[PDB]
């Protein structure tokens, strides 16, 4: 054999994930999507009892 | 005159309607072990076809409390019994109206009632801990109707009242 021209070694492949950030969806994320309309019914209830 | 009690009146029913069509079925939806709807009483699949009560309250103490609470949907049914209460205090009150004072406690009574049926609400979403149902948002929209039917009731007895304190006079 002669020299070796090119060495390489064991590397680790990945899906290499990109940078999926939605836009609308990702605001209402951190609580819930039905927590809110809760929020929005309990207001519309206590508006109902002040007036 | 006349045709904003008819508007309330008719807001009533249509609540009322939602309202049993929400104890009906078809309440939420949830993915078993294929989708399955359940109205708060017994579980249908998408075999499938069967129907069965599977309204299981057994398998802190606040925990078990919740659980009786969650149980056997012992919000909403009283809810719905005291929207028809005070239904049927609208229609008894809407002929005849001798007392001017009755409207009032009909209205206080039917307020409470939309409260009650929002506490439901809240007891039959925290116990769900997928998709949901249509009956659900059929309930969700009679209560709005309730909270403006029960606006329109007291806009009326305001007005019935600064009526008759300008007729006093």
């Amino acid at each position: 054999f002669s020299k070796p021209f090119m060495s390489l070694g064991i590397s680790i492949m990945i899906k290499k994930p990109q940078k999926s950030k939605p836009g609308v969806f990702s605001f209402l994320d951190p609580l819930a999507y039905e927590i809110w309309m809760c929020i929005v019914f309990a207001y519309i209830g206590v508006s109902v009892v002040l007036f | 005159r006349g045709v904003q009690m008819l508007l309330t009146t008719v807001g009533a029913f249509a609540a009322f309607s939602l309202m049993t069509i929400a104890v009906g079925t078809d309440y939420w939806l949830y993915s078993r072990g294929v989708m399955t709807h359940s109205g708060l009483w017994r579980t249908c699949c998408l075999f499938k076809g069967l129907c069965k009560q599977i309204d299981h309250f057994p398998e802190d103490t606040a925990e078990y409390f919740l659980r009786a609470v969650r149980a056997s949907s012992i919000f909403p049914i009283l809810s719905v019994i005291l929207l028809f209460m005070g239904g049927l205090c609208i229609a008894a009150s809407e002929f005849y109206k001798t007392r001017h004072n009755i409207i009032l406690s009909a209205g206080i009574f039917f307020v409470s009632a939309g409260l009650s049926n929002i506490i439901g609400i809240i007891v039959y979403i925290s116990a769900n801990a997928y998709s949901y149902g249509w009956s659900f948002y059929f309930g969700a929209l009679s209560f709005i109707i309730a909270e403006m039917v029960g606006v329109l009731a007291v806009h009326m007895f305001i007005d019935r009242h600064k009526q008759l304190r300008a007729t006093a006079r």
